[PDB]
RNA sequence: UUCACAUCGACGGGAAGGUUUGGCACCUCGAUGUCGGCUCUUCGCCACCUGGGGCUGUAGUAUGUUCCAAGGGUUGGGCUGUUCGCCCAUUAAAGCGGUACGUGAGCUGGGUUCAGAACGUCGUGAGACAGUUCGGUCCAUAUCCGGUGUGGGCGUUAGAG
RNA sequence: CUAUAACGGUCCUAAGGUAGCGAAAUUCCUUGUCGGGUAAGUUCCGACCCGCACGAAAGGCGUAACGAUCUGGGCACUGUCUCGGAGAGAGGCUCGGUGAAAUAGACAUGUCUGUGAAGAUGCGGACUACCUGCACCUGGACAGAAAGACCCUAUGAAGCU
RNA sequence: AACCCAGAGCUAGCUGGUUCUCCCCGAAAUGCGUUGAGGCGCAGCAGUUGACUGGACAUCUAGGGGUAAAGCACUGUUUCGGUGCGGGCCGCGAGAGCGGUACCAAAUCGAGGCAAACUCUGAAUACUAGAUAUGACCUCCAAAUAACAGGGGUCAAGGUCGGCCAGUGAGACGAUGGGGGAUAAGCUUCAUCGUCGAGAGGGAAACAGCCCGGAUCACCAGCUAAGGCCCCUAAAUGACCGCUCAGUGAUAAAGGAGGUAGGGGUGCAGAGACAGCCAGGAGGUUUGCCUAGAAGCAGCCACCCUUGAAAGAGUGCGUAAUAGCUCACUGAUCGAGCGCUCUUGCGCCGAAGAUGAACGGGGCUAAGCGGUCUGCCGAAGCUGUGGGAUGUAAAAAAACAU
């Protein structure tokens, strides 16, 4: 004994998962070419 | 057994800080004994509170190397004024009143 | 292992902060024990690695023990924690840092203050590490 | 064998042979047949 | 005898356990029935005895200690309501525990927490003492899971012995 | 001899326990020492005495007889026990007839571990298990029974002083 | 202290109960007083209504404080040495004197700390008080082409007094600074914030209080956050650099270690090394004492010199002790990589419980952990499309903001 247990909530900032490496906590989303406007998509004129 | 626990609970700070506004016979420093001396303009109480005699600006300074010296003045400047927003707000309540 | 006037009876707990400044370099003695682990160390430990390194130098050489206790834990009995009027008189206890030295040893032969300031080590509750005057 | 959780050598002629993970003393004296951790 | 470590290990230190005494008081006061015995389990080990081994300040016979080992075993009584609290006679030994201090919809009620009564003491007094002493109806025709037995339908691709 | 004080001095009250009895239905420590009884007896009998807190009509001490009284040891007698066994009767069991009960949110109602108002069939992972009868046992469903009787609270109720 | 009827539907600050729809706003669990603390009164925080308002957010500058840290001027303690005052002791002698002691102690000095009720100093934030801007969109008019300034119309937003009225008054955990406790508790008590309370959804296996995030609705549409990409379950068993061989990867220390990849220092390596085979390995001398004996090896003192390649009054065993044995040291062959040292990273032992593997399982040597670059999955979040509702507001809308 002598040593505390970690409960609900504190067991939870222990075991929760982390992205514990810089690089992946880094990244950001892949961008895209602008893609130049659409046209409309619907018309009464028929 | 426990024999302690009675504190009082009293409260003594500094009311007006350099450079606010001071009004007339407002005090400046409530004090248990003279932190702050009396300067100019202020008046010693007795129980050494320090207020303040003419409207203006309390100035903290060194009256002595280890003294505080608290003083007031006139300060009265800036009637100029830059602000479109309080015009802004007035101009609202009565555009919006004659619409409603 | 005690000081001798009582100003206040209790004082109430602190806390370690790591050692920065003041890493008392050396001032006596030549080899020194430095702790690296912030923790207390009472009286008692006090008194078992200065009987250790006393008994072992044996021969020569001058103990040094570089930090007095001088602040008292109190222990209170087993009537359900009401009011803490009493314990003071038990044991003291010297808040020791990181980076403070422990003892100090001198006129001993190198390794001799190895095997002394080792065994001293032993009897104590954080891990340490013996310095030369350098 | 003394299955002691750390000592250390002490003959003079102590080997310290790990074997199967277990540090391990072998000394000609057996009083000296130490196995570790 | 010399010899720190065959054996005991002062002075102090670092842990695991969760079963003693405790600290909190989180569930349970439209209720979670207490101590000890009986019967019946089953599990853990850090091992008491039986299986194998080192080391021994082991000549042998005894041992002392540690190491792997839970497969098994782990008496009968006298005293007390009272699990190492204990003398008797053995015995290979006559372990420590967990299981709501296992087990009261299974059992007894010796104890304690009911009403009677008394002793010592406290209280002027009614009364009282986690002091003592004698007496004091512990209820039950299993729905379900569980377990022990035993069947039937049906599956087994045609149907059966 | 050493001890225990036959006998003395001090404050004290109104005075400082007489006779008997005594570890006692009163002695806590305490299974108090010792003797008898027992193979072994914290119970028991006889004594000692530092009576925690016995004691003279809330009587003291002892008594022949009497007790569905409490208590200890005896001889005879035995299933109380060792260590069970067989038997007869009434139930249980099956068939014909009549036919309740308490309980009941709905239940298509597994085990181990983990979790969780910190002791789950109802959540998670893994294992296990054809459907459904009947007899049998009672570990769970914090099973039924009585809005606990212990503990506390209420500027609750009531009884006694 | 009967039973029935009556006052009596007694009283209960205590328990239980309180039924149909939608819409908007939506708390608190704090202080104070209370025969009061599992009540109530006031404040504090909702609603709704009427004025007067000015902000709120960011930025910057002032003003006081003594906290964190530091410090020994103060107070209180605190070790090491200096100094010696003065005192005790020996006595000489019938007075105090020069002194001596490995002597006890008061001020001081040098070195050296420590303190919630210590400060010569002293931040960051917080607080108070000032000025300084500009938020979101539109429609625009004049543009080559933007931008913005030019206006106009909206929308969004703070408060300080009041009116009518509530509920709340033991919160919980997490982060931090602390008291109490044992720097024990999912303990208790306060101060500043977050979530839960009153809040869903995804990650966390399950799992109020941790992470992202805020749910008006529809959608068999898309992009992402926290977290992830072998199977059970979506998505690369994808790239290259390293490190682990224990199933670690899920849990705990002191201590131990020629485990393992590196690093920081150190000397040695043809006036050749650590390996081994080797050879040699003393004279004084039995060192003096003690002891029966002590002769290197019970114990203690001197602890050197001579000889030489090299020998320590001998390293260990042993002998009654001697002797004996062997180490250190030293030359030759073989042959040029080996000692020492502290720490980094990942590991091993230390690390054991009671129903049955308990850590999601299958498993894995990468599907583990350290590092970087790319694609993807991932929610009720954001987008896209289409309805509803509140006000803003006074009218068809339409447009915002919720």
């Amino acid at each position: 004994s002598s040593r505390p247990q970690k409960k609900g909530t504190a067991h939870h900032m222990k075991t929760r998962p982390k992205k514990t490496a810089r690089w992946d906590i880094k990244r950001g989303p892949a961008v895209y070419p602008p893609l130049p406007p659409l046209p409309a998509e619907w018309t009464i004129v028929s | 057994t426990k024999n302690g626990r009675d504190s009082k609970g009293q409260r003594l700070g500094v009311k007006i800080y350099g450079d606010q506004v001071a009004k007339p016979g407002a005090i400046i420093i409530r004090q248990r004994g003279t932190k702050f001396h009396p300067g100019k303009n202020v008046g010693i109480g007795k129980d050494h509170t320090i207020f303040a005699l003419i409207d203006g600006l309390v100035k903290f300074e060194k009256y002595g190397p280890d003294k505080k010296k608290v003083s007031v003045y006139p300060r009265e400047i800036q009637p100029e004024n830059p602000n479109s927003y309080r015009a802004r707000k007035r101009e609202n309540f009565r555009l919006q009143r004659e619409k409603k | 292992l005690s000081p001798k006037r009582t100003r206040f009876r209790k004082q109430h707990r602190g806390r370690m902060k790591g050692i920065s400044y003041r890493g008392n370099r050396i001032c006596f003695g030549r080899y020194a024990l430095q702790a690296l682990e912030p923790a207390w160390i009472t009286s008692r430990q006090i008194e078992a690695g200065r009987r250790a390194m006393t008994r072992n130098a044996r021969r020569g050489g001058k103990i040094w023990v570089r930090i007095f206790p001088d602040k008292p834990v109190t222990v209170r009995p087993a009537e359900t924690r009401m009011g803490s009027g009493k314990g003071s008189p038990e044991y003291w206890v010297a808040v020791v840092k990181p980076g403070r030295i422990l003892y100090e040893i001198s006129g001993v032969a190198e390794n001799i203050a190895r095997r002394a300031v080792a065994i001293a080590a032993s009897k104590m509750p954080i891990r340490t590490q013996f310095i030369i005057s350098g | 064998m003394k299955i002691r959780a750390s000592v250390r050598p002490i003959c003079e002629k102590c080997r310290l042979i790990r074997r199967r993970g277990r540090i391990i003393v072998i000394c000609s004296n057996p009083k000296h047949k130490q196995r570790q951790g």
